[PDB]
């Protein structure tokens, strides 16, 4: 179960095992260093006579070309349980976190599984209280589905994931586990760890019922490619247990360029633009395992990151394939101080029709996005008529539109301690109905700046009578 | 119409069925009569085959 | 009598096998890639054989592996179930078949691999014929003109692109925008209308796979609907091999027929659930055999490869039988990328095409058609003739709104005549506008458009012609079933609006319209 | 070194080519009963070697030493790997005679027992990429017939 | 309920199943050698 290493190219490691203990096609490597610490590698291809093509996942500076290798028999092992916990761990499981190692108790799983058969997949989809009201109205989740935000920095993505975690964590047990794939090591270490540490729910912080695995840009493309299975394999053994696991997996188009690389690497025949010729099936055999069974759900947000602005690009399209729902956070929503920067438009979701959610939940969020269908295109008109001093009946769509906007926002608990407001959890059907009742014009006598931050119309009218 | 096919079906299901049990029986029988005697003949006669 | 299983056995032991050992060619895998054995020296290989990796230690089950590849003194075998667990010295069996599928009355209601195997969870697979995949087309003598159709129920198909029966009409749009929708409304139409729909869900997410299942269940369409599912995170090879198999089991109920509400069917219907990634899988799968790229990547074969699948979908004469076999293939462009490989390739394969696109979605026209670039080359032929004789109007008055269409926001500053147009547009794309999984039958169709096409809708707003029809068509399912019956029954008349169904129908919209209010 | 391997390989697969060809009919010789048995027209080194063999007796085992006699002059890796399996476990008597009537497959190439115990009786044999089944293949075989 | 047709058919040890194992066994797997003590036992435990 020992070979020797025959060639170094890179993070691509060749080695030659003994003719009848060759390893398999995905068990680690584990190479040896000399201070102590192991690199262990992944097998990728077969070939030739007992000789084994792996990727480093490591850096591949300090090692001759006689080195032993010992296979472990098994694929990349990671740590889980309820051990693995508010803690922060790599690729290989190893916790990176300034506590200490896990303990040989932790049961150990396997990196690579399968996903769950088609007889468990529920028979109809099934909408994901989230809480937020712009997110359960107009892009509602999906248990054990995919939504991806489209959003760079200062729109409160980090809060918003924040209180995701809080909330499925309150209402329901949710667990939540973070990859960060591909990530600036400053944005997603050091601002995520310390905003979830800071961020408190009933006396436990975020960071408290939240996994963390980084694979972020410098660590090689092994690692990135892999970092997103070991997050699920995490969330997978919380789903075995029936709990509800929110997954975010931060920039998973990180993940495809990894596996591009792994690809160009490998020595693989390029496909499209440089991508791997092994691009659907290497990303189904990711977002297949974000399902909601019968035991459980893993529902999973993941940022995409499209390379410039192609949506028509490989990577972008292919995660698209794999997307229920689309959330487009914007700077002008954020700018205007609504904390939610959710933009009512551009956020689409298949939920979103009458069969699932239901008729009046579908009929309330056709009524709202059409007054801003035209996005107040009157605001155009507006510019250079002054709204002809006034429209017939359009200025009411313009008050409308202005209170909807401005009750879209919601005073989030884990800001709680930062702007010193109540969060408040507003369910699905509070929020259709809130809204419906504003549209038929219950809320044409409250002025605006009272819905800025409100949970719920109720609440607005109690502040209007107080 | 359906309630004659399963009956079909059901006999062509018992013929499967007592082909496994007698496929079985004769798998766990000869296992001592090889065991017994013949061991090695039938391997000579493999080895001659060749 | 068990006398006679005691002496059909007994029989067959004694004297029906041969029982001598000889010599059998095997084949060792030398290198294992992502998905790829090469298998080394198994002569007396077909080109398209299923290897078997018999079972070793560790592995109770068989992976079966197609030897697309064959090289010499190698075999690349693409393999269709998990390569994780077939390594270097792994012994080969060629099973002299090439991959054939079960087939006939006993794959209706039931979801399988593209191997045949089922994924339901419902039990084995009763059958009796296994049909080959990858069987040569038809031919070209052994066709009818297409002259039977295929009802839609969604208004805008069934009046302006018409599908008939033997009839391939390609489903190309651009992500989210209706085309498993469209082709759902479709199967769940075909309740009474003899056919035997299929579904092949190529690449599609388990999730999605087992939502489109469960809405045919609900609707019980899963009596008469194949489902075959080779899903995203399966091997390439199955995704490959998906379509040929829903493909033969259609040509099956095409050829032999099944018995379908205790009559024979023989026409089926079948939905490439997409082509855009079947064709992705075939290029993975070649990209990984090493063969030789071509434009985008795809291999030189890739046109070759959907042109098979599609050509075999036929409408046969009465001597070959007379059943049929209509293909709905979907693609998903980029950007409405139409000219790219792919979608170029099947257009020019397909008789038709059914654009939809994101714009008119997300506008609030939910069946994103567009009528303008969307074609049907069969044409009227794969029409009613009461949908023919009504439709026209409808096409004629929604080409002359689509050359005026940037003019509707300036439609009171404008003609009489164009005012009149820009409306009457409006009115019948309003009318077009349908809900999900509420296929309209071919009379409500029918009458709904001469309703419309006569100046009856006029007096009616266009934010209510939507409702106008969901109430008009319920008026004539309570107030006035009779009609709708009347309609149905002379469908096929040359003169369709012969005077007894002009008077029926002119009386019961009178009748809808003096009561109604809108 | 790397200029011996074209000749060397070439004169050492001759030699043993020669004394596995001479094997059945120099069998139990003598020196001068081999030297009229074994062909005379071989290598001045095959004969010698088939001549020496039998006069000291051990010319049953020359043609085992054929067997080493291409691994003399080449990397002696191409030895066929004939697995045995069979459910009894196997003696070493029992591999002896498995591997002397197996030597007619290239020589005593690299075989490899398995047991499979599911088998009963009879042994299979997979010589390179060839598979002779006999233990197993005939119940099955029946059943098949049976359904 | 009629299934158990198959039930009342099935109670054929000697008439099919007994003789079935001798030919198959002896005749047709190995040769016709089969004299040990103890299989027409072994069958019938191993048949119920
Ligand atoms: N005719 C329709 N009526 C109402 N809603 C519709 C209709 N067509 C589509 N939708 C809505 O759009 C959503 C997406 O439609 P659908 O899944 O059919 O699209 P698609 O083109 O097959 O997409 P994908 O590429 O994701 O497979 C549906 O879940 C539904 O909410
Ligand atoms: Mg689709």
């Amino acid at each position: 179960a020992k070979g020797v290493i025959q060639e170094i190219i890179g993070v691509v490691i060749r080695a030659k095992f003994p003719e009848d203990e060759v390893p398999e096609i995905y068990n680690a490597i584990e190479i040896p260093l000399g201070n102590g610490d192991r690199l262990v590698c992944e097998v990728q291809q077969q070939l030739g006579n007992g000789v084994v093509k792996a990727v480093a996942m490591g850096s591949t500076d300090g090692l001759r070309r006689g080195l032993e290798v010992i296979d472990t028999g098994r694929p990349i092992a990671v740590p889980v349980g309820p051990a693995t916990l508010g803690r922060v761990f790599n690729v290989l499981g190893d916790p990176i976190d300034g506590m200490g190692p896990i303990g040989p108790e932790v049961e150990r799983r396997p990196i690579h599984r399968d996903p769950p058969s088609f007889e468990e997949q529920n028979t109809q989809a099934q909408i994901f209280e989230t809480g937020i009201k712009v997110i359960d109205l107009i892009a509602p989740f999906t248990r054990g589905g995919k939504t991806a935000i489209f959003g760079g920095a200062g729109v409160g993505k980090t809060v918003v994931i924040q209180e995701l975690i809080a909330n499925i964590a309150k209402e329901q047990s949710g667990f939540s586990v973070f990859a960060g794939v591909g990530e600036r090591s400053r944005e997603g270490n050091d601002l995520i760890h310390e905003m979830k540490e800071a961020r408190i729910d009933e006396n436990t912080t975020v960071f408290d019922k939240t996994v963390m695995v980084f694979g972020q840009m410098n660590e090689p493309p092994g690692a990135r490619l892999r970092v997103g299975l070991t997050a699920l394999t995490m969330a997978e053994y919380f789903r075995d247990e029936g709990r509800d696991i929110l997954l975010f997996i931060d920039n998973i188009f990180r993940f495809v360029q990894a596996g591009s690389e792994v690809s160009s690497l490998l020595g693989r025949m390029p496909s499209q633009v440089g991508y791997q010729p092994t691009l659907g099936t290497e990303m189904g055999e990711l977002q297949e395992r974000i399902t909601s069974t019968k035991r459980g759900s893993i529902t999973s947000m993941q940022a995409v990151y499209v390379p410039a602005d192609d949506y028509t690009d490989p990577a972008p399209a292919t995660v698209f394939s794999h997307l229920d729902a689309t959330i487009s956070l914007e700077r002008s929503i954020a700018e205007r101080a609504i904390f939610p920067a959710v933009d009512p438009l551009a956020s689409t979701s298949r939920i979103l029709d009458p069969n699932i959610v239901g008729e009046e939940h579908y009929r309330v969020a056709q009524e709202v996005k059409r007054v801003l269908q035209r996005y107040k295109d009157l605001k155009d008109i507006i510019a250079i008529l002054g709204m002809e001093e006034l429209s017939d009946e359009d200025k009411l769509t313009v008050q409308r539109a202005r209170k909807i906007e401005l009750f879209f926002s919601q005073p989030f608990t884990v800001a709680q301690q930062f702007t010193g407001r109540p969060g408040k959890y507003v369910p699905v059907k509070k929020t259709v109905e809130s809204f419906a009742r504003l549209l038929n014009g219950e809320g044409d006598h409250i002025p605006e700046s009272f819905f800025y931050m409100q949970g719920d119309f109720d609440d607005v009218l109690a502040a209007y009578e107080a | 119409a359906q309630a004659e096919q399963e009956r079909i079906r059901m006999l062509s299901e018992a013929k499967s069925q007592i082909a496994d049990l007698v496929t079985l029986t004769a798998s766990r029988v000869l296992g001592a009569e090889l065991q017994a005697r013949g061991h090695d003949a039938l391997i000579a006669e493999s080895l001659a085959a060749l | 009598i068990t006398e006679e299983l005691i002496a059909r056995l007994k029989q067959g032991i004694t004297s029906g096998v041969d029982l001598q050992p000889r010599q059998v060619n095997v084949g060792t895998v030398i290198a294992v890639g992502d998905g790829v054995a090469r298998l080394s020296g198994l002569d007396q290989v077909v080109a398209s054989e299923i290897v078997e990796f018999p079972p070793k230690a560790g592995r109770n089950e068989s992976i079966y592996g197609i030897a697309l590849n064959l090289e010499q003194d190698s075999v690349a075998a693409i393999i269709l179930g998990d390569d994780e667990t077939i390594e270097e010295g792994d012994m080969v069996t060629s099973t002299g078949r090439v991959i054939s599928v079960p087939v006939g009355q006993g794959l209706l209601g039931r979801v399988v691999n593209p191997l045949g195997q089922p994924i339901d969870g419902k039990g084995p697979i009763v059958y009796e014929k296994t049909r080959p995949i990858e069987r040569i087309a038809p031919g070209v003598i052994t066709r009818k003109s297409v002259d039977t159709p295929v009802q839609t129920g969604i208004i805008a198909i069934d009046a302006l692109i018409p599908i008939g029966r033997g009839q391939r009409e390609l489903i190309i749009g651009d992500r989210q925008t209706g085309k498993t929708a469209v082709a759902i409304d479709t199967i769940l139409n075909q309740k009474g209308q003899g056919m035997v729909c299929i579904y092949v869900a190529i690449g599609q997410r388990r999730a999605q796979v087992a939502q489109v299942v469960g809405t045919l269940e609900r609707f019980g369409a899963m009596e008469y609907t194949i489902v075959v599912s080779a899903t995203a995170s399966e091997s390439a090879a199955l995704q490959y091999i998906a379509p040929y198999a829903g493909c033969a089991m259609g040509e099956e109920i095409m050829e032999n027929g099944v018995m379908l509400n205790g009559q024979l069917v023989k026409d089926a219907l079948i939905v490439y659930d997409d082509l855009s990634k079947h064709a992705v899988a075939y290029r993975q799968v070649s990209l990984l055999l090493r063969r030789p790229p071509g434009r985008e990547a795809y291999p030189g074969d890739v046109f070759y490869l959907h042109s098979r699948l599609l050509e075999r979908a036929a409408r046969l004469n009465e001597e070959y039988g007379g059943g049929s076999l209509t293909a709905l293939p979907v693609i998903e462009t980029q950007a409405n990328d139409v000219s790219a490989y792919i979608p170029t390739n099947v257009i020019s394969i397909t008789d038709g095409q059914i654009y939809l696109e994101s714009d008119l979605f997300n506008a609030g026209q939910r069946p994103a058609l567009n009528v303008g670039i969307s074609v049907s080359r069969v044409g009227g032929a794969a029409q009613t003739r009461a949908m023919r004789a009504v439709a026209g109007k409808l096409k004629g008055e929604l080409a002359q709104f689509r050359d005026l269409a940037a003019f509707a926001q300036f439609a009171s500053d404008l003609d009489a005549t164009t005012k009149a147009q820009i409306e009457r547009g409006q009115r019948l794309q309003e009318l077009l506008k349908q809900p999900q999984y509420q296929p309209l039958p071919v009379e409500d169709q029918v009458a709904v458009l001469y309703a419309a096409t006569n100046n009856y809708l006029d007096d009616v707003p266009v934010p209510l012609i939507t409702k106008w029809r969901d109430d008009f068509l319920a008026f004539l399912r309570t107030a006035h079933p009779e009609v709708r019956k009347l309609i149905y029954d002379n469908r096929l008349d040359r003169k369709f609006p012969t005077p007894e169904v002009k008077e029926a129908l002119e009386a019961a919209i009178k009748e809808f319209k003096a009561t109604s209010n809108y | 070194r790397a200029l011996a391997a074209p000749l060397v390989e070439a004169l050492l697969t001759t030699a043993a080519e020669q004394i596995r060809a001479a094997a059945p009919r120099i069998a139990g010789l003598s020196a001068s009963e081999a030297a009229a048995v074994l062909p005379a027209d071989l290598l001045p080194q095959v004969r010698n070697f088939l001549l020496t063999m039998a006069k000291e007796g051990l010319t049953g085992e020359l043609n085992a030493v054929a067997a080493a006699l291409p691994g003399y002059l080449e990397t002696g890796s191409r030895a066929v790997d004939a697995s045995v399996t069979s459910a009894i476990e196997l003696s070493a008597e029992q591999k002896e005679r498995i591997t002397r009537e197996l030597q007619q497959r290239y020589g005593d190439v690299h075989v490899t027992y398995h047991v499979d115990p599911t088998l009963i009786g009879g042994l299979i044999i997979r010589v390179g990429d060839q598979v002779l089944d006999n233990s197993l293949r005939a119940r099955l075989s029946a059943i098949q017939r049976v359904l």
